[PDB]
């Protein structure tokens, strides 16, 4: 057998994970401040403004989002335990209490 | 005047009384509601009037 | 080049209506409100229900710990209701 | 005696003979088994399930200051078809 | 828009959004309950919701 | 999909909570939730 | 602090107590959720306006 992990191999654990899935990590942060608001990048926010025009957006995707989650907020649950034989388990089932 | 907050809490250590709640959050930590929302598709029908 | 723009506001007044005009405004009998229109107000009318709900949690907390004996006689109106919650 | 198929208790565990599920939202144990007895109640009838066990189990704010108001009554009217 | 002799008009459809939706709220409102998880002396120390 | 995959991680947590409710109460902590003297001896102790 | 963990599991074992779940999976391994879509169908409604 060996001994625990010391402070170099435990770094280098992190760093793996951080230099990887760095990729999607960094582009689900885009998907978030896609459905509130910021749906302009700063170089084509830069130029409307040299028109003189104003940056409208049309919020259609926090509509897909907020009666999606509705329906599971709708439809909650509380556990319960189902004895599988009614052969002294259903005495057992002070589990879902 | 400065104290120790005088109420308790279920756990029996003292604690805060105040107690609050906002709509949505942002990556950076704003606070916004629903009429934030509703203004850009507001400001296009009195500028296009 | 005034057509282009009747048929460019009348798109958005088209899309106020139906983000933001949806709270039973918009006039089905009780089938295109009481599932179809009260499920895009679930969030965020589903949570102001738990700050009211968590309020009545941080009020039992207070009239618990300050109200003696003869406290829970005058309110609820019956000699014996304080061997009830944990007290002679 | 000895772990038969692994299950150092052989009394409740986890994959046998419990067999966690969800279930919709009530308020307490008690009015989830009001549901399942009103709905076989009904097939039946007032005939076998009767007082003291269709209200107790109920959701009913004071029940506690009627059920003994009502108990009352079936004992000082059992004196007296005893004693007559 | 005074430089134009011209009237500043607004559609205000941003009220009509919140007060049918607070009034949604405000209709169905709520007074407290204490539900006592298991009846075995727990309903006789639902004196609290009074 | 993916809201019948939402309710199979919330019914696979209170799996994971059976298990820390059970190696950490013993005989007296059954009886302070469920309210009942004989209660412990239906899941397995005593 | 560094220890063997205290949780144990179905058998007998100690483990982790973490636990979680993603929407979707790519053949690389990427996580998107469901607003991954509805992006390019939705520069294509502010773009075009």
């Amino acid at each position: 057998t060996m001994t625990m992990p010391s402070h170099a191999q435990l770094k280098a654990y992190f760093e793996e994970a951080r230099d990887a899935n760095e990729e999607y990590r960094k582009e689900a942060f885009i998907d978030r401040d896609y459905f509130d608001g910021h749906q302009w990048t700063e170089e084509e926010l830069q130029k409307l403004e040299a028109r003189k025009q104003p940056a409208t957006y049309f919020n259609e995707v926090k509509l897909s989002i907020r009666g999606l989650v509705g329906v599971f907020e709708q439809g909650d649950s509380d556990p319960r335990a189902w004895p599988r034989n009614p052969q002294d388990e259903d005495s057992a089932d002070i589990a879902t209490k | 005047e400065m104290s120790v907050s005088a109420y308790l809490d279920r756990n029996g250590k003292p604690t805060c009384p105040i107690e609050a709640r906002s709509c949505y959050i942002d990556r950076e930590n704003r606070r916004y509601g629903e009429v934030r929302d509703l203004r850009s598709p507001q400001d296009a029908i009195n500028k296009r009037e | 080049l005034a057509n282009g723009q009747f048929a460019l506001l009348s798109s958005a007044r088209e899309f106020i209506q139906r983000i933001g005009q949806n709270p039973s405004v918009l006039a089905r009998a009780q089938l295109a409100r009481q599932q179809a229109g009260m499920v895009d107000s679930a969030m965020a009318l589903n949570g102001l229900r738990r700050f009211e709900l968590a309020v009545y949690r941080q009020a039992w907390l207070r009239c618990r710990q300050f109200w003696k004996a003869p406290d829970y006689i005058r309110v609820t109106d019956d000699e014996g209701a304080p061997q009830f919650v944990g007290i002679n | 005696a000895e772990p038969i198929l692994g299950y150092e208790n052989a009394l409740a565990e986890l994959d046998v003979d419990i067999n966690i599920d969800a279930v919709p939202d009530t308020a307490n144990l008690a009015q989830e088994q009001f549901l399942q007895l009103t709905e076989l109640a009904r097939l039946y009838g007032p005939q076998e399930v009767p007082f003291d066990d269709l209200l107790e189990l109920s959701s009913m704010p004071e029940k506690t200051k009627l059920i003994a108001k009502r108990r009352e009554r079936s004992e000082q009217m059992a004196q007296v078809q005893a004693q007559q």
